[PDB]
DNA sequence: CTAGTTGATCTCATATCAGGAGAAGGAGCAGAGCGAATAC
């Protein structure tokens, strides 16, 4: 599972970091060259593939 | 001020003086509008900002979502206070909406029934504002960054677009003709803009921390490269000359375009002869940017003195362009500032910003 | 005597000895001179090149426009065969340039490295084989030329070959070509003698290719979709217009 | 559309410009007097000047220079104008015909540019082989002379220093050599650059740059025995030569500053130097055997406030006025028992700076008078204009007038007048408001170098004697006048608006309206009203007070307690600086929004914005002209009328007439000089022309449209200008062709050319006809 | 000297799971130790 991600916003390859938060829950993934951010909840059992899924699925929602 | 207007009437001081005394006092006094508001419809931060260069009415704003919003500024209700209302939207259900962020804006010169938007989806749209609908798409083989349009060709109507890759592609809207491109970068063009005074300068700006001058009709590269020292430190040209100790994502020729201001990621602005691109080593000061794609800030005009309006992380900083004397840091955003635009005509402001917010800053009294 | 718009005050007694196309042609290449740009006088055999580059070079030395005071040194890479009717032509149109062949034949009789150190030098004409170029490549571009002509350039028809990497090599923006056909059998030709009178404007020959030479030649077949021969329409005619003011062809 | 007439009732009178040579023949000793948009040729004869042509420049005159490039017989004269048209001239008379044929001519004008602050600057290098014209900040445009243009082409040389005072060619030097004062933060310097022609480009200056005084203002060329230049600052004269540093900082020059100058002999051993308080001084230039030993200046006396002077020959020096009457004086070799020794041998009237004017029907006639604010400091007056030709009284008031109002019942005109006290205070000449029969001074209980101080004089409309002279409170300045009755009483009150003035602040906090009554030869204060800002603009508005404080355009009533309260507001204004009314609308003429066309809605009583114009154009006065025609006037020397459209679209004013003036129009007023065309509006501007604004109908107006494009093809314009292109729109940031505008100056032409010509015009009904209709269209003034 | 013939050589152009063991790097934690920094 890759850590680095294309952006959905300016699709930048691997231009997307994701940091946990466990103590307060909460992950945050931020493209370097857009400077969009996202923040989701998360889970010990979460991963950076579930921060940048949540953040597809709230465009994809918030694009509705 | 009532000297200034007992002069004008009296002969004693040209008409001049006070429009352009007025302006400056009118500058100096920016700050957060006290009765004006803009509509939010962005989902995401405002990348860019374009007030057409005629009647200064209308204006584009494109988002990280991918979207572009068109504003009327003109206050059509009566009352003193009023919103920028949003005339046209290339929202997420156009047919023909970026899929990604929307990097640039611009305006079509001698006329508002077009205008251009690039993306980083690797593509240059050339819409008709009327129908709304895109009249031409040039597709790139990597990101765009910026893309310029000459606010002065009446002959040419190239577009001068900087992408990722190392070469500064010149998009010709009449025939369509994508092909030209200019060699002489090594990394990405973060920056393009046309001189404002000759038809065919074009200046560049790219991550390798040069900035080139070209004459796209010649055939033998750029005209000059801006070299810091102007000299000092001098070396056979395969990495020296750079413009700036970083990556120099902005570029703007003065009013007269007899200058050129540069911004790099070394925290630094200079000033440059737009003719021989010899620094004219205004300080400036520390001019704090760390953004990794192109930034756009623009001067005033028609003032006394010249004005530059920086986005200083996430405030506007004006400074003196010939001085570098510190104006003021206009100070009501919550996120990096993005994009500034000015219009001329009542020395207003209009600052996009990652907090999805176009501010409007207005002269006070 | 003729004069053109900003001042190119080409002899009337050599102006008046051409013809309509050929006064055409020196307006046009005078008109690159200004734009600092190359081009390609791709006018098929028998209506006369030569005259008209003679004639424009020699208006550019009288006139003494300009860096340099007058015409500079300017190299002609043809073949072999027409080496000498060059020289002869410019010593019956314009006899004060100094003219010299750099050939075994020749007229030197000493090193030939002193002959380009010499002739450029002087800022005269000098006169070569492609296969010169091709083995003094390195010795031959160090006297800042001002001129390069290749006439018969279809010999760059190939962007592979030697010859064409040694004459890319020049630094000079005026370049010229005196070719009967720019392209003889495909486009990458084309793309070629682009790449050499103008670096910059048609793109690099990937690009070329992919946006060019496939979709027309996927549009010169009768089985095509009319998908396929429109988009071929429409490349084609960006072509042209884009290689319109940098080739003269009649 | 709109359909209007403009002609120039009286042509401009303040010289901008005058410069003295050999012009018209060899022999002949010219003076051509550049007036705004006229150019007067005058012959120096023995005695006053022999007027031998005047002609209509279609252009506003910037720079005017006579020049004799090497086999010439006489000067060429180079005018540049203020739209950049450039233009070499001869004068070529052919026994009674007068002929200026233009020698060379173009366009100058840069696309984009700063227009340079201290304004157009036009030199001739003193061996006639270049003009140089800075008109950017930051460029220095050069057009060779020894190449001879039939086109003037044009070269810039980038100037390194951006902010330039004043630039001179200098004498004796082997090559263009331009010596000039520039701004730069370290403070002003004289720097010097030798041009290159063949090179396009300065190069090193026979001198380096020297650090100047600080507000080192003028530059002076000493011919070849000196060379080198003369800087003249505020405080102190300095003269260069690259290593000759001579200085000087006469006391006498210190109170006023030097604006003008001129050379008395060819070899610059005495100048003329101009203030602005009038005063006129020679600097002498004392040689040593040659080089230059000392510099004096010597105060000669005093003269109009000179724009520009011209020692013409034996004394005489035209001083050439933009704020008084010109003058023709003498420079006597003896003091005349004053310590002045220039004695005024002639005047030429001048309309001033036509501030304010009223129309009058004075002595009860069917004719209308214009009395007219004109002038400034020292020059200020009051003109009385009527047609008898037009008939020009002068009654000089010593002071600045800004405002007038004519109150009939008192047989009285109200006229704001301004002074300029030095120290308290003290007065430095006897001025009118001095000079009063009876005098009062506002004691008010609401607020508690040099120095204005503003009046409000009573004048007798009989023998515009200064029947009393109001001064107003310490620091205040008294903007507007208007003579009205308010409310329901009888009484006619002079309202004066105010506003309070210290060096503390940019923009007026503090002002107040106050009403004075003027009866039994006095001025009694019968109400104030203290107000949070400057009271720019008022209006009688159906018998209500409509005044202007800073952004709010607010409606007075007066009670029956007589006393002003507040009905309404409006905030929608950057600066409403004009008002205006008809009926239940205003018309407020904003500093840089341009118009609003206003409503007072009686039945609720507030006021609605019914429509706007949103071009920025900056005004500088604006009237009513129809129910539904606003004419305005721009700062850039333009008239454009505004029409309400036939939605929120309908809030848009649409500007359905355009045209280029030429001059800075100052006040509007409905009235005619006389006894076909629809109202007529008189408009006074700043160089002195009254101008006269009408209605014309459509096919009228169309017919004479088509005059007018028959008219440029066939009358030449002397510098070869396009008459369209003179009259055309023209802002920094615009550029349109004239429409809804009829220049009646070009179509009144029509009489001043023979019969083949008018056949020409009217090639596609007779020429009599037109001559009529021509002749009716003069009738109006 | 001096042109014409003879071979070699180069360019260019013609299409279509039931390993294991050890050594080197990087990671995160743990503490020790010393500079500054409040503060009694
Ligand atoms: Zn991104």
């Amino acid at each position: 599972l890759e850590t680095q991600f294309t952006c959905p916003f300016c699709n930048h390859e691997k231009s997307c970091d994701v940091k946990m938060d466990r103590a307060r829950n909460t992950g945050v993934i931020s493209c370097t060259v857009c400077l969009e951010e996202f923040q989701t909840p998360i889970t010990y059992l979460s991963e950076p593939v579930d921060v940048y899924s949540d953040w597809i699925d709230a465009c994809e929602a918030a694009n509705q | 001020m009532l000297g200034f207007l007992s002069a004008r009437q009296t002969g004693l001081e040209d008409p001049l003086r006070l429009r352009r005394a007025e302006s400056t006092r009118r500058v100096l006094g920016l700050e957060l509008n006290k009765d004006r508001d803009v509509e939010r419809i962005h989902g995401g931060g405002i990348n860019t900002l374009d007030i057409e260069p005629v009647e200064g009415r209308y204006m584009l704003s494109g988002g990280s979502d991918g979207v572009i919003v068109l504003y009327d500024l003109e206050n059509s209700s009566r009352q003193s206070y009023y919103t920028c209302k949003a005339v046209c939207s290339i929202g997420r259900d156009h047919p023909d909406v970026h899929r990604y962020s929307v990097e640039t804006v611009q305006w079509y010169p001698h006329d508002t029934g077009m205008f251009t938007s690039s993306s980083f989806d690797k593509t240059l749209k050339v819409w008709d504002t009327n129908t709304l609908q895109t009249a031409d798409v040039f597709n790139f083989e990597e990101t765009v960054y910026s893309h310029h349009m000459s606010p002065v060709s009446t002959k040419h109507c190239l577009v001068a677009v900087g992408t990722r890759g190392p070469k500064v592609q010149l998009c010709d809207l009449k025939s369509g003709s994508c092909s030209h491109i200019l060699q002489g970068h090594r990394q990405e063009i973060l920056a393009v803009s046309w001189s404002p005074r000759y038809d065919y300068i074009l200046a560049t700006a790219s991550a390798d921390s040069r900035v080139k001058l070209w004459d796209v009709r010649r055939a033998s590269g750029c005209l000059i490269t801006l070299d810091q020292h102007n000299g000092k430190k001098s070396q056979a040209v395969e990495s020296a000359n750079t413009a700036h100790n970083g990556k120099v994502n902005g570029l703007c020729f003065t009013s007269d375009g007899l200058h050129l201001l540069t911004v790099g990621t070394d925290n630094r602005m200079r000033l440059w002869n737009s003719s021989n691109g010899e620094n004219t080593l205004v300080n400036y000061g520390k001019v704090c940017n760390n953004s990794k794609k192109g930034l756009k800030f623009t001067v005033s005009c028609g003032c006394s003195s010249e004005f530059v309006f920086v986005p200083y992380g996430s405030t506007i900083a004006v400074y003196t362009v010939y001085s570098g004397e510190q104006i003021t840091m206009l100070k009501g955003h919550y996120k990096t500032v993005d994009c500034c635009v000015f219009q001329s005509n009542f020395q207003e402001l209009y600052s996009g910003s990652r907090d999805c917010n176009i501010l409007a800053w207005v002269p006070s009294l | 005597d003729a004069e053109f718009d900003e001042g190119f005050k080409v002899p009337g007694f050599l102006f008046k000895k051409l013809f309509k196309y050929q006064q055409t042609g020196v307006r046009w290449l005078w008109e690159l001179h200004c734009q600092q740009a190359g081009g390609i006088l791709g006018d098929e055999m028998g209506l006369g090149k030569t005259i008209q580059i003679i004639a424009f070079l020699a208006g550019l030395s009288y006139s003494k426009i300009r860096r340099f005071e007058g015409l500079g040194p300017t190299v002609i890479v043809c073949p072999t065969t027409v080496m000498h009717q060059w020289v002869k032509e410019f010593h019956t149109w314009w006899p004060p340039f100094r003219v010299a062949i750099l050939h075994e034949t020749g007229s030197y009789t000493h090193k030939k490295e002193k002959l380009i150190r010499d002739v450029a030098h002087c800022h005269g004409i000098l006169i070569t084989s492609y296969s010169y170029i091709r083995l003094m490549q390195d010795d031959i571009s160090r006297y800042d030329w001002h001129y390069v002509i290749l006439d018969e350039g279809h010999k760059i028809r190939n962007p592979n070959a030697a010859v064409t990497l040694a004459c890319k090599q020049f630094r000079t923006p005026h370049r010229i070509i005196l070719s009967g056909s720019p392209m003889q059998n495909n486009l990458r030709e084309l793309w070629s003698l682009f790449d050499f009178i103008f670096p910059g404007k048609l793109g690099t020959l990937p690009v070329f290719m992919e946006q060019f030479s496939v979709p027309i030649t996927m549009g010169g077949y009768s089985n095509a979709s009319p998908v396929q021969v429109k988009t071929a329409y429409k490349c084609a005619c960006v072509l042209r217009d884009t290689i319109n003011p940098y080739l003269l062809r009649r | 559309m709109s359909y209007n007439y403009v002609v120039t009732a009286q042509k401009p009178t303040a010289v901008n410009g005058c410069v003295t040579g050999h012009f018209t023949s060899a022999e002949d000793l010219n003076l051509l007097i550049a007036k705004n948009t006229r150019l007067e040729i005058y012959v120096v004869t023995a005695e006053g000047l022999r007027p031998v042509k005047e002609v209509g420049m279609y252009g506003k005159i910037a720079v005017m220079e006579l020049f004799r490039p090497k086999g010439e017989s006489k000067d060429l004269l180079f005018i540049l104008t203020a739209k950049y048209n450039a233009c070499i001239l001869e004068y070529k008379q052919s026994g009674e015909s007068i002929d200026i044929i233009t020698r060379a001519h173009g366009n100058v004008q840069d696309r984009i540019g700063r227009p340079s602050e201290t304004g157009i600057i036009g030199i001739i290098d003193p061996e006639c082989r270049m003009i140089g014209l800075r008109l950017y900040d930051g460029l220095f445009k050069v057009i060779p002379l020894d190449r001879d243009n039939k086109e003037l082409k044009a070269f810039n040389i980038r100037l390194e220093e951006l902010h330039v005072i004043d630039v001179k060619f200098l004498y004796g030097c082997q090559a263009p050599t331009i010596c000039f004062v520039y701004q730069d933060p370290q403070g002003r310097h004289v720097k010097t650059y030798e041009v290159s022609l063949r090179e396009k480009e300065f190069n090193k200056g026979p001198w380096k740059q020297e650090n100047v005084e600080a507000e080192a203002s003028m530059v002076i060329a000493v011919p070849e025995p000196f060379g080198g230049a003369i800087i003249i600052g505020q405080e102190s004269i300095t003269y260069h030569n690259g290593d000759k540093y001579l200085a000087i900082a006469p006391p006498i020059i210190k109170q006023s500053t030097i604006v003008c100058h001129n050379r008395v002999d060819p070899n610059g051993s005495r100048y003329l130097l101009g203030d602005m308080e009038g005063r006129l001084f020679m600097l002498l230039l004392e040689k040593e055997e040659v080089t230059l030993k000392d510099l004096r200046v010597e105060l000669l006396g005093e003269t109009s406030i000179a724009e520009c002077l011209t020692y013409l020959d034996n004394g005489v020096v035209f001083v050439g006025s933009r704020l008084g009457d010109s003058q023709l004086v003498k420079l006597n070799v003896d003091s005349n028992e004053q310590g002045s020794y220039v004695v005024a041998m002639e005047t030429f009237t001048n309309l001033g700076p036509i501030v304010d004017m009223c129309v009058v029907d004075l002595e009860r006639q069917g004719q209308g008078q214009l009395v007219t604010c004109s002038g400034a400091f020292k020059e200020g007056s009051l003109r009385i204009i009527r047609n008898g030709k037009l008939h020009i009284r002068t009654v000089p008031l010593y002071e600045s007038p800004r405002k007038i109002c004519y109150q009939e019942v008192s047989q009285c005109f109200g006229v704001l007048s301004s002074r300029i006290e030095v120290q308290g205070t003290t007065a430095l000449r006897p001025s009118a408001s001095t000079q009063a029969l009876s005098s009062s001074v506002s004691s008010s209980k609401l607020f508690s170098e040099e120095v204005e101080v503003h009046n409000l004089l009573i004048i007798d409309q009989h023998t515009f004697e200064v029947l009393h002279a109001h001064q107003f409170l310490q620091n205040e300045y008294a903007l507007s006048l208007v003579s009205c009755k308010l409310g329901k009483d009888p009484n006619t009150y002079f309202i004066v608006g105010t506003a309070m003035v210290y060096p503390e602040e940019a923009e007026p906090k503090q002002g107040r309206i106050v009403v004075f009554q003027y009866s039994d030869g006095k001025l009694q204060t019968v109400a104030e009203k203290e107000v949070k800002g400057a009271v720019y603009s008022m209006v009688e508005f159906n018998g209500k007070l409509l005044a202007s404080i800073n952004s709010t355009v607010r409606l007075y009533e007066w009670t029956t307690e007589k006393e002003l309260r507040t009905e309404c507001n409006h905030y929608n204004n950057i600066m409403a600086l004009y008002l205006k009314t008809k009926g239940d609308f205003i018309l407020v003429g904003d500093l840089m929004r341009s118009v609003l066309l206003l409503a007072y809605k009686p039945m609720e009583g507030n006021f609605e914005e019914i429509a706007r114009d949103f071009n920025p154009n900056w005004m500088s006065a604006v009237e009513i002209l129809d129910d539904d025609n606003f004419l305005g006037a721009e700062n850039a020397f333009n008239l454009f009328v505004c029409q309400k459209d036939s939605d929120e679209e309908r809030q848009h004013l649409q500007e359905v007439g355009l045209f280029h003036l030429g001059e800075f129009v100052n006040v509007f007023c409905h009235g005619s000089l006389v006894m076909p065309t629809q109202g007529s509006v008189l408009f006074g501007t700043v160089n002195g022309m009254i101008g006269l604004v009408t209605s014309l109908s459509e096919s009228w107006y169309n017919l004479l449209l088509d005059m007018q494009n028959r008219l440029n093809k066939v009358i030449k314009s002397v510098g070869k200008i396009e008459h369209s292109f003179w009259r055309s729109f023209h802002t920094e940031r615009k550029t349109e062709p004239a429409t809804g505008f009829i220049d009646g100056d070009l179509i009144e032409s029509f009489l001043d050319i023979s019969r083949p010509k008018m056949q020409e015009v009217v090639a596609n009904a007779t020429a009599d006809d037109l001559i009529k209709v021509v002749e009716e269209l003069t009738r109006i003034h």
